[PDB]
RNA sequence: UUUUU
RNA sequence: UUUUU
């Protein structure tokens, strides 16, 4: 007997009934939680300046 | 010039969101901002979207 | 978010 | 409504 996290039957927004929207596939996706912040900037920028 | 009946700007009026997104892109990458908040000094760098 | 000499 | 170089 065994299972995962996510469900369906969840409390969830509709556009329509039948559609469920936070599509239940994101079980892999857990990058640097600093590496998405507005805190550090881009890295494009972090190009730009290398090469200015 | 000359070839309108109300003014230029009652012509231009128009013309927002173009460049709107224009600016929204060339500063993404850098730190444009144009001239008349430099006259006027503005501070904030962020607020470019409306120094028209 | 900025503002720490 | 106009008048912002």
């Amino acid at each position: 007997p065994r299972l995962k996290s996510l469900t369906s039957k969840m409390r969830v927004p509709r556009y329509e009934k039948r559609v469920a929207l936070n599509l239940d596939h994101l079980i892999l996706y857990t990058p640097e939680q600093t590496d998405l912040s507005n805190t550090r900037s881009t890295r494009k920028q972090f190009d730009t300046w290398f090469e200015g | 010039i000359d070839h309108a009946k109300p003014t230029f700007r009652q012509i231009m009026a128009h013309f927002s969101d173009v460049a709107e997104a224009y600016i929204e892109k060339r500063n993404q990458d850098r730190p444009y901002m144009p001239r008349y908040g430099l006259q006027r000094n503005l501070t904030d760098m962020s607020l470019a979207r409306y120094a028209f």
